[PDB]
């Protein structure tokens, strides 16, 4: 789901 | 000495955001005050790691090309060279010019951490031999560039969107390479494979992991998400 690097990925 | 414009460009931006972010004074310095325990060592350097993460993640975001491919295989690429990257960046610290500062500390802080010595001897052989190839910046941020950039990775749903990306980066480190060392070279192929060599440690790293343990504590959430667990 990777849901923490995705946020970071987006708008850090 | 060649190196066409179009070059020279990528090298210089590449180089550019390559030395941007940096890791913050606090958790930088928190080596060389605060002190020795197994399990502080473990916070420290499992803290750094956290933030390499987010410093890297902003690097192959403003990499050329990077926000033009499917966000899916974005992550991919990221979930895919976070280790990699560290393992790069671990090489770049480690070997070559000694500042005469914490660096040479960090190294005692890993030793002994809970990690088992039987990993951190040929860890620190493999950054030993990259440090033979008497590298630059140039070579790091391209070598971590083009690693960020592998099309070879195990989700991404188009590989050639992501070579495209690639080949220039590693058009740039190759004719870097003449210049730089030409008196072989072979250079320029002994990278690439630093690059498979590194990718078998990405495997003994996640093991290692399981194994990694210090009284209890817990890695940081992305940690667990980026480093599987
Ligand atoms: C035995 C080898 C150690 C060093 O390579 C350590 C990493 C953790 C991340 C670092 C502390 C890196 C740091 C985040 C770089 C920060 C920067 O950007 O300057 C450089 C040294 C790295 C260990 C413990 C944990 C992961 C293992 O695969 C290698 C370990």
């Amino acid at each position: 789901e990777n849901a923490l690097l995705r946020y970071l990925l987006d708008k850090d | 000495t060649e190196l066409t414009v179009d070059q020279q460009t990528l090298l210089d931006y590449i180089m550019d955001s390559y030395s941007k972010q940096r890791m913050p004074q606090e958790i930088t310095n928190k080596i060389l005050k605060e002190e020795f325990s197994a399990e502080e060592n473990f916070l420290i350097l499992t803290e750094m790691a956290t933030s390499h993460v987010q410093i890297l993640v902003e690097f192959t975001k403003r990499l050329p090309g990077f926000q033009t491919l499917d966000h899916e295989d974005q992550i991919a690429l990221l979930k895919g060279s976070a280790v990699e990257a560290m393992f790069l960046r671990s090489a770049e610290i480690f070997n070559k010019k000694l500042p005469a500062g914490h660096a040479d500390l960090l190294e005692e802080r890993i030793r002994k951490s809970g990690i088992s010595d039987e990993y951190i001897t040929p860890m620190f052989s493999f950054y030993k031999s990259v440090g033979e190839l008497k590298m630059t910046q140039e070579e790091y941020a391209l070598l971590t560039a083009i690693v960020i950039l592998s099309p070879d990775r195990q989700y991404i749903k188009d590989r050639e969107a992501v070579e495209k990306l690639q080949e220039p980066l590693l058009d740039v480190l190759q004719k870097l390479c003449k210049i730089y060392q030409p008196e072989n070279p072979q250079h320029f192929a002994c990278l690439l494979g630093r690059l498979t060599e590194l990718r078998t440690f990405n495997h003994h790293h996640a093991e290692m992991l399981m194994s990694w343990r210090v009284n209890d504590h817990k890695f940081t959430p992305l940690l667990c998400e980026i480093w599987d667990v």
